[PDB]
């Protein structure tokens, strides 16, 4: 029901906040994004979970660079989730990060083939 | 470790 990530359970909070502070201090024009498949999601997998994405890209454009990485089969859908909410495709990644970043300085996005998280 | 998107 609520955004549960494996990356948060694999690495402690001192460690993440320190990596996030550094990666923000190193690649300022990009925002660090952790991307994981939501529970119960019937859909392809991502090799990597860690992505530095430019601040100026919209969510729409992101749905699309990811759609390529997973390659959706016929009548698969692809939805995003940040804090249990589908991000408007009009928003940018910089605004999404500003508005939704966890305090380890990472932005967390779950993806699913369903429009409701964990369904 | 981090993948740049787009590179
Ligand atoms: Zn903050």
């Amino acid at each position: 029901g609520s955004m549960k990530f494996v990356y948060k359970e694999e690495h402690p909070f001192e460690k993440r906040r320190s990596e996030g502070e550094k990666i923000r201090k190193k690649y300022p024009d990009r925002v660090p994004v952790i991307v994981e498949k939501a529970p119960k999601a019937r859909i392809g997998d991502l090799d990597k979970k860690k992505y530095l994405v430019p601040s100026d890209l919209t969510v729409g454009q992101f749905y699309f660079l990811i759609r390529k990485r997973i390659h959706l089969r016929a009548e698969d859908a692809l939805f995003f989730f940040v804090n249990n909410v589908i991000p408007p495709t009009s928003a940018t990644m910089g605004q999404l990060y500003q508005e939704h970043h966890e305090e380890d300085f990472f932005l967390y996005i779950a993806y699913s083939d369903e429009s409701v998280y964990g369904l | 470790d981090w993948d740049f998107l787009p590179p």
